[PDB]
């Protein structure tokens, strides 16, 4: 790229426990977990900043992450698919 | 080993007197299926079918124990192709296939001017392709008091459903209406 | 007396018998199940239903009751 | 003492529905937000209030929507006092909107005004083809609207000669070359331009109401699916994979998925 | 990296609503009476027909057929 | 009247005691022929393949008077195949 921001996620399915989706616009200010990797309940897996705000985006249940579609300091728009665990 | 009955499928508009017409062919979907060759000539997707060509775009032959059956098939694989951005001999074709007469197989050369029904050609339908198209206009150039953007993203919505038949049990204030005026 | 037929199947097979009850003028319906969603035999009849957003994939084609 | 006879439980489930779907409509919200109780001096219907938003935009008073309802208020001291509904409201509607587009007063007629090209449904309304006030209106404030014919005084459908649907029905049959119905026939009659435009949107579009509103409003997404139901267990199923530059010629390619097929469509860049 | 038009003074007439003219009536050397349709413009649910102020001979026509328009445009002028 | 014969197209890999290899299909050239019937299943342009159905991908069956003629059928139409993407027992 240059820039990996130019980059196109692919939207996470609403009705589907296992995709974690962009509650809101922002960037990835720090990639936390790897992919095929176990996590607790309330786990920290991901960073992002809204408009100079933090919020740590953090896992739903017990978990192997099945995918990551993101790296440090890439856009990402509302509805987008972050991540997938089991 | 039975019998097998072939249609020539051409750029020919049936109703202007056979004409070959020309242009490109922008979609083409085939069939297949038992007892079916096609053998494509100018007919595909991408084609500049020309003027100064014969104009068969495909020949379709078909093939079953009995010719009814052959009739069959052919009827469906005819049923089945579409092509689209030229008029063709198709919706004829079928008109073939479903008359007495051709079947009996008692038939003549005469058969086509002693037949006048068989241009008895409705202009086509064309729901699905037409869709593609509104989806296309508005993807790229928008709809009117509408801020051209990114489709945004929506909330699932869940949305609540009841049984026709419960439905039907029900006596409303309709009924009240039919019953008392 | 067959007006409308169903397929308890998938792939070349419902296929092949939506074909001989379309040439016998017999209306058609398939099922597919969740991971077929975009098998193609599921676009080949004239009518298609999704079996059970309850059953496993495997488990789609075998509830003989759904 | 009375109670109101539905079912709430319910109630609140229709509501969450609407809740999302009036989601997808955002681009037509009015200005409200609040109650305003300046209402008991406006008088504008409620159910003209936003339909008279749109329109003041389409003219280039968006923002200067305020000063639609000021007039509005005075218009209606200018016309004797009257009753707002449609269609009485529009002919309001007008002449507020109208008076504002040209830095116009209620002097601006009672020796001054004259040569101006008042809205069609203005001059309508004192030509009587509305209907009769109450207490009239002002001769020496319609003379200068009309000035021509003048005012017909008995409601109108009792000299306005009946309507020939022999003659529409030849015609709808003639220029759609079909069958066609008794609804068609009013339909054109009530809405002649408008329908006729329905008619050509559908011989090239088919039958839009199908489609989701989203989609209806925005199209589609590069890597999205979308499901039209037609009918009990038919449906399409079309996925967008991508859209090309547009040729030389304008025209950009669009890579479809269609039931399981493969399909390309050619659409002009506007 | 369209004339405006003359309020007060001189008999133009002006664009009094912004939109498309749905038809020119009347060509440009030609008589006309008082209060005659000359123009025909539309904006969203409205219908402007312009009309004679005086009852002349028109000098010149500044719009077709599907023009747009806007506020103080010059499209007619009368003596 | 002649001899027909049949195979079947999994995404068995021969190479790997026939493991149903998983996966998206993202190329497919299905020949025919006369003398040739493709009874298409899994094998198709976009969608991609479950682990969960006996792998057949296309049913290639072929006919012609002798047996030599349909052998020498079958063989063309496996040739002018080309599936990508998965492995596949073409060979
Ligand atoms: O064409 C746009 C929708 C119609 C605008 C006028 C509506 S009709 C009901 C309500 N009453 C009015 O006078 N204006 C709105």
């Amino acid at each position: 790229n240059v820039h990996t921001n130019a980059n196109v996620k692919p939207k996470a399915d609403k009705s589907n426990p296992s995709h974690i989706g962009a509650q809101m616009p922002g960037s990835v200010t720090e990639v936390k977990v790897s992919v095929g990797e176990t996590v607790k309940a309330n786990q920290p897996l991901l960073i992002t900043e809204a408009m100079k705000m933090e919020t740590t985006i953090q896992a739903p249940f017990d978990g192997v992450i099945k995918q990551v579609t993101v790296n440090n300091g890439d856009t990402i728009a509302t509805g987008d698919l972050l991540i997938e665990i089991e | 080993l039975g019998y097998a009955i072939q249609c020539r499928i051409t750029t020919e508009d049936p109703l202007n007197d056979f004409m070959p017409d020309t242009g490109t062919i922008i979609a083409y979907r085939s069939s297949g299926g038992f007892g079916v060759r096609l053998d494509a000539g100018d007919g595909f997707q991408g084609a500049e079918i020309s003027p100064y060509y014969d104009s068969l775009l495909v020949k379709l032959s078909t093939h079953a124990i009995s010719f009814k059956q052959a009739e069959e098939k052919m009827v469906r694989s005819l049923r089945e192709m579409r092509i689209r951005g030229v008029k063709t001999n198709i919706p004829f074709l079928i008109n073939v296939m479903k008359n007495k007469k051709f079947t009996s197989g008692d038939y003549t050369t005469k058969f086509i001017e002693e037949t006048p029904e068989l241009f008895d050609i409705q202009p086509s339908l064309d729901r699905g392709t037409k869709t593609l198209e509104y989806i296309g206009n508005v993807t790229i150039n928008g709809f009117p008091n509408v801020e051209k953007r990114p489709k945004p993203d929506y909330e699932l919505a869940s949305i609540p459903t009841v049984s026709s038949s419960k439905i039907a049990s029900f006596s409303g204030t309709k009924q009240l209406l039919d019953e008392v005026g | 007396q067959i007006k409308k037929l169903l397929v308890a199947n998938r792939g070349e097979i419902a296929i092949r018998i939506f074909e001989a009850a379309a040439e016998l003028d017999i209306s058609t319906v398939a099922i597919y199940s969740n991971e077929d969603k975009s098998s193609l035999h599921r676009y080949k009849a004239d009518e298609s239903y999704l079996v059970g957003s309850d059953l496993g994939p495997a488990e789609s084609y075998l509830n003989i009751e759904r | 003492p009375r109670h109101l006879r539905t079912d709430i439980e319910g109630m609140e489930s229709l509501s969450h529905y609407w809740s999302t779907v009036r989601t997808y409509y955002s681009d037509f919200e009015s200005d409200i937000k609040s109650p305003n109780t300046e209402i008991y001096q406006h008088e504008m219907p409620g159910g003209q209030y936003s339909n008279l938003s749109q329109q003041a935009k389409s003219l280039g008073l968006g923002e200067r929507f305020d000063e639609v309802k000021d007039m509005y208020r005075r218009v209606n001291f200018l016309f004797g006092d009257i009753v707002k509904v449609t269609p009485s409201s529009k002919v309001v509607g007008d002449m507020a909107l109208y008076m504002v587009q040209n830095d116009l007063d209620e002097q601006s007629v009672i020796t001054d005004g004259y040569k101006l090209d008042f809205p069609e449904s203005v001059v309508s309304f004192f030509k009587g083809e509305i209907g009769q006030p109450v207490n009239g209106f002002n001769k020496d404030l319609q003379a200068v609207i009309l000035k021509g014919q003048e005012a017909l005084t008995a409601r109108p459908g009792e000299y306005l000669e009946p309507v020939d649907f022999e003659k529409v029905r030849e015609l709808l049959e003639e220029e759609q070359q079909g069958p066609v119905t008794e609804q068609d026939i009013i339909s054109y009659v009530l809405y002649p331009k408008v329908y006729e435009q329905y008619i050509q949107t559908r011989n090239q579009y088919g039958n839009l109401s199908l489609l989701d509103t989203p989609t209806f409003f925005f199209g589609m997404r590069n890597g999205e699916t979308v499901e039209i139901e037609i009918d009990k267990g038919k449906r399409l199923i079309i996925k967008l994979e991508t859209i090309s530059e547009p040729d030389e010629n304008g025209n950009r390619t669009i890579y479809y998925a269609m039931n399981g097929q493969a399909r390309r469509i050619y659409i002009k860049d506007e």
